[PDB]
């Protein structure tokens, strides 16, 4: 009952901050752009420093005209609404939020380690204790996000950020959605799609547990379990239900992946009667102290290079381009809701 | 567990239609 009431109290903070969302609470002159952390068609992510507080934050700017053009406002609606209503040690904290002419802004806590993708690719493959450390944080995050009826729908190393102490900070909530029944929106990444999403059928929260099985596989092997020359061959492999494990996979890891990467929805872990405890009690997490992970008392097996503050040594410099501002408010009526 | 190709190991991009 000690954990059953904690999540019940977390659902109260959620629904409270959910029905009446936050409002604009800063000006763009408070933060100067130091360097570009990321970019895309919808917008960009810059490293900005608080001129009134002397600290760094992560400012994600989104071009308002482009968001209307790419048919993504609802995804910006839900992402902004979910990121202010949730609170978890492994989720990113939306420090500030303020709309402006031609742009929308989201000031998040600056994660100094970058994506897990770069570290995994650089290192090659994580060890099972190293991967078990990262998998546990995802399990406790999926357990808390599922209690709030939320589905993440885009789990991949490109959207997992390693903070300063070696822990995981989840960022991209573009396809996040609060839903109690089922959904039918085809979204994600081909290598990480569950077989039901591929067969154009209705899917539920169990697709987040298929992604966990793919994610653990990629961390422990260095490559995803379903890859091919053409995306159609990837969709064929996923629905086929055949997974080949590397030589160095422990028998316990092979068992957990066979339960997670289960094409049969009625036998997949996390979607059974016992719920999330199917995975936390597995013999692979038999060295994991879950409460110590949540309290963040477990020593990290890997620490990102953080010799000094403001160092983007773990990110890519890209090209530095300023933000185009207008005198005419490009804010559509929907952007009032943000 | 096949012959690894560099294109599959690059940064994957999300999608929705
Ligand atoms: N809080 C943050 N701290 C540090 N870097 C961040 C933060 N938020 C975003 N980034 C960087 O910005 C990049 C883009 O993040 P993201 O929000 O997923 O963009 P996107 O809209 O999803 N486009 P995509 O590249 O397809 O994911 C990430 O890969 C990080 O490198
Ligand atoms: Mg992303
Ligand atoms: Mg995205």
């Amino acid at each position: 009952n000690a954990v059953k009431e904690f999540l019940a109290k977390a659902k109260e903070d959620f629904l409270k901050k959910w029905e009446t969302p936050s409002q604009n609470t800063a000006q763009l002159d408070q933060f100067d752009r130091i360097k570009t952390l990321g970019t895309g068609s919808f917008g960009r992510v810059m490293l900005v420093k608080h001129k009134e507080s002397g600290n760094h934050y992560a400012m994600k700017i989104l071009d308002k005209q482009k968001v209307v053009k790419l048919k993504q406002i609802e995804h910006t609606l839900n992402e902004k609404r979910i990121l202010q209503a949730v609170n978890f040690p492994f989720l990113v904290k939306l420090e500030f939020s303020f709309k402006d002419n031609s742009n929308l802004y989201m000031v998040m806590e600056y994660v100094a380690g970058g994506e897990m993708f770069s570290h995994l690719r650089r290192i090659g493959r994580f060890s099972e204790p190293h991967a078990r450390f990262y998998a546990a944080q995802i399990v406790l995050t999926f357990e808390y996000l599922h209690s709030l009826d939320l589905i993440y729908r885009d789990l991949k190393p490109e959207n997992l950020l390693i903070d300063q102490q070696g822990y995981i900070q989840v960022t991209d909530f573009g396809f996040a959605k609060r839903v109690k029944g089922r959904t039918w929106t085809l979204c994600g990444t081909p290598e990480y799609l569950a077989p039901e999403i591929i067969l154009s059928k209705g899917y539920n929260k169990a697709v987040d547990w298929w992604a966990l099985g793919v994610l653990i596989y990629e961390m422990a092997a260095g490559y995803p379990p379903f890859f091919a020359d053409q995306p159609i061959q990837i969709y064929e492999k996923i629905v086929s239900g055949k997974v080949r494990f590397p030589s160095h996979f422990s028998s316990d890891l092979k068992d957990l992946l066979r339960n997670l990467l289960q094409v049969d929805l009625t036998k997949r872990f996390g979607n059974l009667k016992n719920g999330v405890n199917d995975i936390k009690n597995h013999k692979w997490f038999a060295t994991t102290d879950w409460i110590a992970i949540y309290q963040r008392k477990v020593e990290a097996p890997f620490i990102p290079k953080f010799k000094g503050p403001g160092d983007t040594s773990n990110f890519d410099d890209y090209e530095e381009e300023e933000i185009r501002v207008s005198i005419n408010e490009k804010c559509g009526k929907e952007f009032t809701e943000f | 567990r096949g012959f690894l190709r560099s294109a599959s190991l690059g940064r994957r991009a999300s999608f929705h239609l």
